[PDB]
């Protein structure tokens, strides 16, 4: 066509703030960042290569989306939110144009999670519609707060065979922020048996299955090491230097995303013991 | 839904609503007229010609503070006890449906 490019400008420009989600090649991606309720408004330009050169267009739209996507391939895709907003009807343009556009306040509901098995995103897209539509995507991010009492449920997990070998893990609460600092103890109760390794991990397991279909992703966060072996001790894991995202749990019945910590074991005679427990993470507003 | 003020005078026996909502404390920040709240309790009922009726409580409506004290996140027995303080007038901020 007769357009150089499609600009989207957030009015937010400067001022508004930015979030960096990873990407598949894990490049890092940077995009503004939206709340639940929050208006997305700016303006979209339009310029023409050269003045004075007719196009005729069938309309002209921007949208905001927001967008699940299933496994890889197509297409299970479903738009959970669709705000529409024409920015013109069916005609011409000879000469660069800057549409206003303003979405008043718009759900949003789930925060944006890329996944290996799962993509909920959230887009502005510009539509031309032609004759093949000429399409722009203009990425955004949107996170989930929450809040949470500072109080400690003080769970823990045992690894124990019986009265030979006991081995507990105790750590403050089950229900963690994205910044916070988990806090255990690992107490050796009974050890009639030699320890040959222990280990401490947290896990995400991401679940992308419709009813019966069902698919489990399971990714290490964190190893903490405890034993390489063989002879309490206090446990704090930071969550701040990693990147986990909030806990999301039956989203639109997609996909659910969970964390667990993991106690595993292994004896002299090379037996491995494993307990596994859900902590809910969350985020915690910025101000 | 903005966010307004409601004076409820006991008048015989209640204040002639009640409340539903949530059994645990926080939870997920959702938009309200734009505006980001903890989860809120909302009246389930108001009775007719009742006090909370006449000071122009409706159903629906998420209470946001009692007597001037924020309850965005509590649990229902919070709000519940709050309301019974036993003080002749309450006063509620709610969001409107
Ligand atoms: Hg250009
Ligand atoms: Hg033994």
């Amino acid at each position: 066509g007769p357009i150089c490019e499609i600009d989207v400008a957030l009015n937010d420009g400067e001022t508004r703030k930015m979030a960096e989600m990873k990407t598949e090649d894990g490049k890092v991606e940077k995009h503004y960042l939206f709340y639940d309720g929050e208006s997305v408004s700016g303006k979209v330009n339009l310029a023409f290569k050269q003045p004075g050169k007719r196009l005729e267009h069938q309309g002209i739209r921007i949208e905001f989306v927001g967008q699940i996507e299933l496994f890889n391939d197509k297409s299970n895709t479903h738009e959970f939110v669709n705000l529409v907003k024409e920015l013109a009807l069916p005609g011409e343009l000879t000469q660069s144009r800057s549409y206003d556009f303003e979405f008043m306040q718009v759900e949003k509901p789930y925060e944006s999670y890329i996944g290996a098995n799962v993509r909920l995103r959230y887009f502005l897209k510009v539509t031309i519609v032609r004759r093949t539509d000429l399409v722009k995507e203009y990425d955004l991010i949107v996170h989930q707060l929450a809040t949470y009492p500072d109080v400690n449920n003080s769970i823990k997990m045992e690894v124990g065979i019986e009265d030979c070998l006991h081995i507990e893990f105790e750590y403050n609460k089950s229900k963690y922020h994205l910044k916070d600092v988990i806090v255990g103890k690992i107490y050796f109760l009974l050890v009639r048996i030699k320890i040959q390794h222990m280990e401490l991990q947290l896990i995400k397991k991401e679940i992308t299955g419709i009813g019966p279909s069902t698919t489990t992703e399971t990714e290490t966060i964190a190893k903490y090491e405890i034993m390489d072996g063989a002879p309490s001790i206090p446990i704090r894991l930071f969550l701040a230097g990693y990147d986990p995202t909030p806990t999301m749990r039956d989203v639109n019945k997609k996909f659910s995303v969970r964390y667990f910590l993991n106690l595993v074991l292994v004896d002299e005679e090379d037996r491995r013991y494993f307990k596994q427990q859900e902590i809910i993470l969350w985020r915690k507003a910025p101000e | 839904g903005s966010p307004r003020v409601v004076r409820i005078v006991k008048s015989e026996s209640g204040y002639g609503f009640n409340v539903r909502g949530q059994v645990s404390e926080g939870g997920q920040l959702r938009s309200i007229n734009g505006e980001l709240y903890a989860p809120l309790q909302h009246v389930s009922a108001v009775l007719p010609g009742g006090a909370a009726d006449r000071a122009g409580v409706r159903k629906g409506d998420r209470i946001l503070e009692v007597n001037g004290v924020n309850v965005e996140g509590a649990t229902h027995k919070q709000v519940v006890d709050l309301i019974r303080a036993g003080e002749k007038e309450l006063i509620l901020t709610v969001l409107s449906v």
